[PDB]
This record gives structure tokens, sequence and C-alpha cells, in this order.
């Protein structure tokens, strides 16, 4: 195939959120 | 130096590693003390370093390529190898 795609970092708050 | 103060290393889903600035409430793919650490540009690098924003990352499909956080961009070619046959020129 070809080079994958750039990602994106986290979200800051999806990231404290889904620590539960 | 460790990581200034707010600052936490974390992992994403697939374990690869990003930070976590708590006091502004953002994170990046880059550590922070590479803003003192990292070469700034390709003329600033040795050996097989690679400059302030740069990445090396690993496909299974395509094999080894290359993160510029710069300019949000990917790329196959070795910027490092770029350079040489640019300033070869
Ligand atoms: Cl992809
Ligand atoms: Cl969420
Ligand atoms: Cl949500
Ligand atoms: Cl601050
Ligand atoms: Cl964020
Ligand atoms: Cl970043
Ligand atoms: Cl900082
Ligand atoms: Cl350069
Ligand atoms: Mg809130």
């Amino acid at each position: 195939i070809i080079v994958p795609s750039y990602r994106p970092t986290p979200d800051y708050e999806t990231v404290m959120r889904q620590m539960k | 130096l460790p990581l200034p103060e707010g600052w936490e290393e974390a992992r994403d889903f697939d374990g690869k590693v990003y930070y976590i600035d708590h006091r502004n409430r953002t994170t990046s793919w880059i550590d922070p003390r590479d803003r003192y650490t990292k070469p700034l540009t390709f003329a600033d690098c040795i050996s097989d370093e690679l400059p302030l924003g740069w990445e090396e990352a690993y496909d299974p499909q395509v094999g080894d390529y290359f993160i510029d956080h710069n300019t949000k961009t990917t790329q196959i070619e070795d910027p490092r190898v770029q350079w040489r046959r640019e300033q070869e020129h």
C-alpha cells in the first residue's frame, strides 16, 4: 500500500473522560 | 531533566507514546524536553538523529516511515537522506 496518514494526538477531554 | 510540572506521559490505543499537558488541557506527540535537547534542523543533526518535530515510525505493510509533526504529514522518503543528497548538490 502507501504510507499511513498523519495521526492526531488524542483529545484531552476525551482522554480525561475515558479513565472512567 | 524530568518532565516539566503539569506534564504526564501516556500511551495511545496501540501503545504509541504522547504527552499530556494538564495545565493547558492539551496533548502533544512531542516531548516538551525535546524543545531543549533536539537538534534544530537537519544541518544540526549528526549520525541518525532527527530534528525537532520528526519521528520515525513503523508500519507492518510499508515498513519504516517518517512523521513530520511540524507540518502534520507523513512520508516514506528518509529526510536525513534527502537532506544529504541535497547538500551534495
Ligand atoms: Cl492509515
Ligand atoms: Cl468520552
Ligand atoms: Cl463525550
Ligand atoms: Cl503553564
Ligand atoms: Cl488536545
Ligand atoms: Cl504534536
Ligand atoms: Cl512546557
Ligand atoms: Cl535544514
Ligand atoms: Mg468540563
